[PDB]
């Protein structure tokens, strides 16, 4: 659909 | 001896402009981002982003990147705006702090996975594994590619790297062979900031 961003980290 | 660039970030809409971009100024602007790519254009806000696939093969190449603001702006004048003046410095890993992307391309003399051996294990979402195996090798590491290939020769480390996001057991994986097991998320978190962040927050409890 669009690009795939990536959240949180640790 | 190229200027080569990518897009990352954007609709359709905004898109529509980078290449209107490309072909007046005589930018190669390419689907996927490759080896030769030099560039890679992102949304920001005056100048941060989201974390994208491209965003980190960007900073592990030592590439330029740089904001969707330098088209905008450079189309609101009339020239070329230089991209020096337009690189990303954070997501949120890094606030608007950390500036990776200049830490990368400053640093390639000395990557941070440097004497690092690392195996890709198991099921990962939406970045396949060969891609992510790449960003890892960008940074220095080598990649191994069973958990019994990793080598007996004393200097190097091995790192087992899993997304467990992705499974349905996996604190198994330590008793198969016996190296550190991290979630994705420091390889991930290294490239971001360029830094190498130690193993202990990101280490997956094992099952003995």
């Amino acid at each position: 659909p669009q690009s795939p961003t990536f959240p949180e980290a640790g | 001896k190229r200027m080569s660039m990518v897009v990352s970030g954007l609709t359709p809409e905004e898109f529509m402009l980078v290449y209107k971009f490309a072909r007046k100024h005589h930018i190669t602007l390419t689907n996927l981002i490759t080896e030769e790519t030099t560039h890679v254009v992102m949304k920001t806000d005056a100048f941060v982003c989201e974390r994208t696939l491209k965003y980190f093969l960007g900073i592990a190449g030592g590439k330029w990147v740089v904001s969707y603001f330098w088209v905008t702006q450079s189309i609101k004048e009339r020239k070329m705006l230089n991209e020096h003046d337009f690189e990303v410095r954070g997501d949120v890993v890094n606030g608007r702090n950390h500036q990776g992307p200049k830490r990368a391309r400053e640093s390639q003399d000395r990557k941070i996975f440097r004497g690092l051996e690392i195996c890709c294990y198991g099921p990962f979402t939406n970045m396949p594994t060969d891609q992510l195996e790449w960003m890892v090798q960008l940074c220095g590491a080598s990649v191994v590619k069973e958990l019994s290939s990793f080598t007996l020769g004393t200097g190097v480390h091995p790192i087992v790297v899993v997304q467990p996001d992705a499974w349905t057991g996996f604190h198994a994986i330590g008793q198969m062979c016996e190296a550190p097991v991290v979630t994705r998320e420091w390889v991930l978190d290294s490239v971001a900031l360029y830094q190498c962040q130690e193993l202990d927050t990101y280490l997956i409890p094992q099952i003995p």
